[PDB]
């Protein structure tokens, strides 16, 4: 009932960073502080990964597994846009802000990082514990799918977002805009697909995957936690994050069919301010009048 | 942004749910109080300013000399008593922009709308000054238009050519197609579009010097040409404009056409060179009855028959040409030819389609020469011979090549003036003059038939622009009726002009004795048929003018029998391109293609209503895309019956019709005898 | 030395099927004969059969086994033009020609036909046989898939670049020349992926991939030589299109940097009208001598 | 693949580590037995052979009714009593594809290399059958080699023109470009290779009558004659070839070498036309002090001196030229100008580079006109004189554009046969008939330059064959002192024979009483320096031979003081591309590319080894590439001295060198006295 409209969104959004032009960003990159730029890097570089990984590993082996080539070609675009669009769209961004040496160094601080190399192994684990004709083992990669889209990429969006909404990197942050917008229907498509699996088990399994699911999130969420502190110690804004990544966390849970894990709490506003002709042939009756 | 930019773009700002057309008569006004008059050159005296332009090498002493300074005087005081306002800015700003004289620094004007017209008419007159105050009056009542050329460099030392369509005949040979080239080259220098014929050369794998294989076609001949008018580009300023005419029967045809292809190669395709074909009623009998036509190698059929393809008639030539072992030819489907030429002309509105036959079944001089091609515009339909220049130190044989005199008729203002006869016969006599003061020291058969032929055209304009501010349809049959009784009388006047010029100068065109005009044939459906109109409405519309009748016919045949005829040609309806702006009319006899245009000119945009547009005529100003083509057709058709050349006749499409709408069209002007096709404009 | 220079041209020439309107093909295709009709069906649902198994696993599959970031992103990026472009590109077609009964029947008929699952089943063997980190395998792999994008589907093209290039079929000629233009793009770059992998061997390890390309090129051929009886026989233009296919596999042959097999011959007018020194400045004393 | 192919191939499977080169022999023995006399059409005698080759076309009648038929018979028994046997099947080969007449069809073989002689010999003694008979020696000995259209060509009733290449002096009017474009055309139909100066045209950004920024500049006029030499391609069969000359001073001379850059846009790109840079001794000046260069529009120098640009010396006006603010100018980095020629010559070989200084501090005929530019092949140095193509209907002053007639001495036949004399004297006489019987219809400047110049060009070949096949390194002292005598001898003999000509005549060369011959200075160093061979194994070469000493070189300037010179210009060095196969001789004096050549015909591929290539003398056939530049261009130069045109001096460099090694070579080549130098060809 879903695939088609959905594959009509996916193919309407598509997009290129090359659209935008990031020249515009150089001065109020410029005036940031080391420690916010630093912040800002890195945040970008563990964007970069996820997408990587997503486009090169978590899309393609799903759409490996799921059944009707409709489906398979709606998630062969959201792959081709995780490692063709999205995580090149950063380093768009890296090459207009930052010298190269900014660049090669951050890149080798996300490969040394423990929160993001332990996420990753959390999350393509599951993508390669994927079983032929095993739909719960599929549910289970499309429940770490669904947190990567919809919960682990909020700690990075915060920032982007946060400074968007006070008309600060607002090229960059169009760019982080257009991938979040993308991901918010990956998230969903992906969640439809798992409850799809989840409305086929007995109480007694749909009791299990809950507990899964809920065991998955809370064990991403303590290492999101322990990531923001690293991050956003640095620029203030730590606590600030975390309400953000709980908020999303619900919205990844409500993809999922599921109720909200964690209690409302205001986030700041700035960040929600930051959201040839055709031919025919002659008859005979043409040639009389 | 002016001022006066400011009150022309006011016109879209809508008041009441209505456009602010008047806004624009404001928009002049700023246009002349902010800046036309704070750069217009002033003197103290007429006899300053004459002589500051002819001393500044702005102006030629010749046709000045010709008057005394009072004569002169009295003409500019002629001119500027009517104290002519131009309607619409952009009347003024194109005026202003393209014609008025402009100091050497392009900074200031020498010329205003009354010197121009002074300066046109003291030129036209040749020494007369009442003949001078006359053309003015013609002129600044704007009832006529020179062309272009001739407005724009009548009087002007510093100046192109006053003719700027050029008709070639090219030989089948190598010293014939490099004169060609030379010749289309020094024409483009002198500022004028150049048509080539290409049927006589021979196709693509003909025998040069009895060695097979050996001819490049007539596509290698068109990169030439291309290269010739990219070359020769009026000394940069416009871009080189040339048109090459092949027959649809030359074997060539389709590489022809692949040359405006756009998938075509750089070795193909040819970019400023434009393309006509000429399709003969043996074509558009065979696609009609889906027979399988052939394509012939004009160089065998030259061989056998000692005479060149498109030089005999192909209805009673082209089965002997099928049945004769000798003469080479390939097999193609002419239907299908037809659909090429149509997805052709919606790709890119090439090539222009010329109607052999509808042309030469009225053309008054088949005794002289068949037209054979037509010109850049396909409007100048006339009699050619082509030349046959030899080696180096050995005489040319010179033929007759085509160059007629522009010039058109605001058939609103003239019909307003209840002045057609005079408006004609003053316009005839001004490209008399411009033909008889035209010499080409390096086209020579372009001058030869100048001398000889005499040939003019006299066009109309605002054709639509008239119809709509009379609350008549373009494509109502009250139209149809007008433009049959106002052409007609167009054709009677311009006839009488010709044969007055003939019997005062008692000379005629050459060759005139075998003319339908001297055996009395071309008037013979004047005789017979009366063309007063069928309609109340036309008939008050041509209240105070004396419509002629079958008796002035007769007595018109019987005075040109006694004394001839001066122009082998006398009418053709050019586009008539910028000149329609400074007139503040409707371009040519073609329906308007947009009732409001927008233009952008450097930085800045401006907005052209037409000319007396409001909101009760509206409606009448309806769109040419809008239009029934086929109706459009039946006026192009009405009118052409009264053009001894032909019309210019862009189609104007919908995105939405096919191919097979586009073949309908051409068929249909085919079956109701319009001579030429010009362009066909897809909105 | 080339990933980012066709990942440009790749995305330079990203197209949909909604962009050409199909229904103006109605007015050419009621005047073809029942052979002319027959033959396009069957040549249609051949190629929309072969696409498939590229998308669905052909291009997939070399992504998946292939090692660097750049490189499976332009691999997931045609993945997606095949399943998400081409695929429908291909229906649409259909959809326009023919009802829905008669849609059906052809691909009935030419999923039984014995030419069209020789080869398919052939390309799909090779890609079924890559094993994880092994290079040989991937390389055969590679060049059933050149094979089949520079190749295979020329049997088929020939005959919508027929009608397109006599004013025929217009719409969905330029949809199929749209098409064509993609494959020819993919067929350069998988064949680029397999000289490297092709470089790196020992000489008697490069005779022997020379041999299986070769061999394999053979089998491929003869087989396209009954398809092609077999399909244009009833309308005329076998011979010509036995010289569009040898022209196509010396294309196939160059995209793998090997040697053309066939001599060279000249196409079908019809189907081709619708297809430095070290500078060194002087430093005087130069001018003495 | 047939036998003959097969025993050529087998010349490089090497038996015991040396190559099979007497299998090549064997192969042209097949090549006959196989091919050549089953191929051939043979009839009852010499009479029918010659009566069907009159009456099928084949061959010019009148040439052959100037014998008796018994004479005919004698010519053709002496071209046969030689028993000529080609030594090579290349020669053999390349004779009977390229020079050997065949049928109209191609079928069979009508004419063998003594039928071919005989024609030719018969056709130069013009009704002497003693000359005939000398001719017919001097080609069966391979001694002398008529040009490759004159060996074609001769007594053929299919021929083009004898003449190779045509040089035409453009000037800065559209009337002259028209008219050097229809030349070029009417040339390259007769076959011969076009070389035009575009150093009057004005440049880029020029005033076309008062107009400024108006003229497209050089470049422009390229685009047309590369479109021109594109459509008049020898029927199909050659591809028309053609040189542009441009000063180096000329302001476009970066947009013209930017006409041969591989980035350069379609729009601005030529690639049919060669293009070559006329570099005075003033801007090889500039360079050598790093002082920044002028280029000239040619335009506003014409206007302020009257005379243009390159008509006059740049050494001495271009100071003046400087310092005139009425002259426009732009400023250029020379040095940067040289970078970007050797980058060019690197990349795609041109331009030519031609030493204005180099030529004209030697040339004969400065009085008629300095040498502005060269030819096709960088080898033909004469004086020229631009015309002045007026308007049509006006008398056009036609000036002297540069044609010579070819012929290359065989150096190793020659000197084998101790007859440089005779040799010459009689390729004198032949290239003295070839441009008797030459006249173009259509090159009016060509064909007065023709009758008054009387301009030859005599050439020599296998000077690398003779000293490699001597035990002499090309790049030794010896091989120098070679060069210098014997081309010595030649110019002695061909200034004898020219002035024993004008002598018998009666007549000189126009405008010869102002040349270096008449007043004697051009035999100064002839007349003070001995050029007898300062090595023994060079007298020794000699021996049997009178080596022209002080005393004999006086004799011959009072010899011509009292008789004069027939032609204005005797010697030029062609390169002799293919007509070196049939003498098995090496291309011209250059040494060469590789020892032995693969070359593919048809599906097969053929080895063509260097005539006399062996075991002995396999390191003295030291191949182009890998012979030092400098020693080549010391060589040239030697040569050159005893030259009075240029000589076709190709540039063999490495990939290695970089393009400062090609600025080198070329400043040594200007600092040594080379006129010219034709291709940079990198390995
Ligand atoms: N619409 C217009 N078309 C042409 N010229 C105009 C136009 N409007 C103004 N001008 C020029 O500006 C001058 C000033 O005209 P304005 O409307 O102010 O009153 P006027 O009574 O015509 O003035 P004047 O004393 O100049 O005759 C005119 O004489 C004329 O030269
Ligand atoms: N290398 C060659 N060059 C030219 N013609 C050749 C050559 N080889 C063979 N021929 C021609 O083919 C013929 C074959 O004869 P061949 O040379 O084998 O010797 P032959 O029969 O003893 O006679 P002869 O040598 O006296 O002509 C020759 O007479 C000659 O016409
Ligand atoms: C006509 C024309 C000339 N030219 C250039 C090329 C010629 O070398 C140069 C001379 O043209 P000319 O034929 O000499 O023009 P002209 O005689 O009317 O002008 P002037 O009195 O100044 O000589 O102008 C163009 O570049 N484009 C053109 O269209
Ligand atoms: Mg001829
Ligand atoms: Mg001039
Ligand atoms: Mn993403
Ligand atoms: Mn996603
Ligand atoms: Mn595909
Ligand atoms: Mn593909």
């Amino acid at each position: 009932d879903f695939t088609q409209m959905f594959y009509n969104q996916n193919v309407k959004q598509f997009w290129l960073p090359e659209e935008i032009a990031l020249n515009g960003d150089l001065l109020t990159w410029k005036y940031l502080g080391k420690n916010e730029q630093d912040t800002y890097m890195k945040v970008l570089a563990g964007l970069t990964l996820l997408d990587t990984e997503q486009g090169n590993t978590g899309m393609p082996i799903v759409a490996e597994h799921v059944d009707g080539h409709q489906r398979k070609a709606v998630l062969n675009f959201m792959a081709m846009m995780e490692n063709a669009v999205h995580a090149k769209s950063y380093s768009n961004i890296f090459m207009t802000l930052a010298p190269t040496e900014t660049i090669n160094e951050v890149f080798e601080w996300v490969k040394q990082n423990k929160y993001l190399q332990k996420k990753a192994q959390m999350i393509v684990g599951l993508y390669k514990a994927i079983q032929k004709d095993d739909e719960i083992s599929l549910f289970k990669a499309m429940v770490a799918s669904v947190y990567l889209e919809s919960f682990l990429f909020y700690s990075g969006f915060y920032y982007p977002l946060y400074f968007y909404g006070q008309g600060k990197l607002m090229q960059s942050g169009e760019i982080i805009n257009l991938i979040l917008r993308d991901e918010a229907i990956h998230g969903v498509y992906v969640g439809l697909l798992a409850q799809e699996i989840y409305n086929k088990q007995t109480e007694e399994k749909k009791a299990e995957l809950r507990e899964f699911a809920i065991d998955l999130l809370n064990q991403l969420y303590e290492n999101e936690l322990e990531y923001t502190e690293d991050l956003y110690d640095q620029v203030g804004l730590s606590h600030d994050v975390k309400k953000f990544i709980r908020y999303n966390a619900n919205k990844a849970l409500m993809n999922l069919g599921f109720d909200p894990y964690f209690e409302e709490e205001d986030i700041n506003p700035i960040v929600l301010n930051g959201l040839k002709a055709t031919v025919e042939p002659l008859k005979d009756d043409d040639f009389y009048f | 942004v002016p001022k006066w930019i400011q009150l022309n773009n006011e016109i879209m700002i809508q008041k009441d749910g209505k456009f602010q057309f008047d806004k624009d008569k404001e928009a002049v006004h700023s246009y002349f109080v902010d800046y036309i008059n704070q750069n217009t050159v002033f003197f103290h005296n007429l006899k300053e300013k004459l002589d500051y332009l002819v001393e500044n090498q702005y102006y030629e002493e010749e046709f000045l000399s010709l008057y005394s300074f009072e004569d002169i005087k009295e003409v500019f005081k002629t001119a500027y008593a009517k104290k002519f306002r131009f309607p619409s800015f952009m009347s003024a700003f194109k005026f202003y922009n393209d014609y008025a004289l402009k100091t050497n620094d392009k900074k200031k004007i020498l010329e205003r709308y009354e010197d121009r017209i002074s300066i046109v008419a003291l030129f036209f007159a040749n020494g007369d000054t009442e003949k001078a105050k006359e053309y003015v009056n013609l002129m600044i009542n704007q009832e006529y238009q020179p062309s272009t050329p001739t407005f724009l460099n009548a009087g002007r030392k510093r100046r192109g050519e006053l003719v700027s369509c050029f008709l070639l005949e090219v030989n089948d040979s190598l010293n014939d197609i490099s004169r060609a080239i030379d010749i289309s080259m020094q024409l483009s220098k002198l500022g004028g579009g150049v048509s080539l014929n290409l049927s006589k050369l021979r196709a693509k794998g003909e025998a040069i010097k009895d060695v097979e294989n050996a001819t490049k076609g007539v596509v290698g001949v068109m990169k030439l040409l291309d290269n010739a008018f990219r070359y020769a580009d009026q000394m940069g300023q416009r871009q080189g404009s040339g048109a090459a005419y092949l027959n649809i029967f030359h074997r060539d045809i389709n590489d022809f056409l692949d040359t405006k292809k756009i998938s075509a190669d750089e070795d193909v395709r040819v970019k400023t060179l434009s393309i006509g074909v000429v399709i003969p009623d043996k074509f558009v009998e065979l696609a009609r009855e889906d027979k399988a036509a052939y394509v012939f190698y004009p160089h065998t059929i030259y061989k056998e028959y000692g005479q060149h393809m498109d030089e005999m008639d192909m209805n009673e030539m082209y089965d002997k040409f099928v049945d004769n072992p000798r003469v080479k030819k390939e097999k193609i489907n002419p239907r299908k030819l037809l659909e090429k030429l149509a997805m052709l002309r919606s790709e890119s509105g090439y090539p222009y389609i010329m109607f052999q036959d509808n042309v030469n079944k009225v053309h008054a001089n088949n005794h002289i020469s068949k037209v054979k091609f037509s010109n850049l515009c396909s409007e100048v339909l006339q009699a050619s011979q082509v030349s046959s220049y030899t080696d180096y130190d050995e005489e040319d044989e010179i033929g007759l090549d085509i160059s007629c005199n522009l010039g058109s008729l605001n058939i609103l203002n003239v019909m307003e003036h209840k002045s057609i006869e005079k408006t004609v016969k003053l316009a005839t006599d001004s490209l008399t003059h411009v033909s008889e003061t035209t010499d080409i020291r390096n086209a020579p058969a372009v001058r030869r038939a100048n001398k000889a032929m005499k040939s003019i055209g006299l066009g109309a304009m605002n054709l639509h622009g008239y119809l709509a501010q009379n609350g008549i349809a373009y494509e109502s049959p009250e139209a149809r009726d007008f433009a049959n009784t106002f052409f007609m009388m167009v054709n009677f006047y311009s006839i009488q002009r010709s044969a007055e010029i003939a019997k005062e100068k008692g000379e005629t065109f050459d060759q005139y004795e075998g003319s339908t005009y001297a055996t009395g044939e071309y008037f013979d459906k004047y005789v017979s048929t009366d063309f007063s109109p069928k309609y109340e409405k036309i008939a008050n519309l041509f209240e105070g003018m004396h419509i002629p009748t079958t008796e002035d016919w007769k007595k018109l045949k019987a005075f040109v029998a006694e004394h001839g005829m001066y122009h082998s040609y006398r009418l053709c309806i050019a586009p008539t391109g910028s000149i329609s702006y400074v007139q503040s009319s409707t371009a040519s006899v073609m329906p308007i293609m947009e009732r409001i245009e927008e233009r952008t000119y450097g930085n800045s945009k401006t907005y052209y209503p037409m000319p007396g547009l409001a909101s009760n005529n509206w409606f009448f100003y309806k769109e040419a895309y809008d239009m029934d083509m086929f109706k459009v057709v039946d006026m192009i058709a009405t009118i052409q019956q009264h053009i001894d050349q032909g019309i210019s006749f862009t189609l104007f499409l919908k995105d939405t019709m096919t191919t097979r709408d586009l073949n309908r069209i051409d068929l249909y002007a085919h079956h109701r005898g319009i001579k030429t096709i010009y362009y066909a404009r897809t909105k």
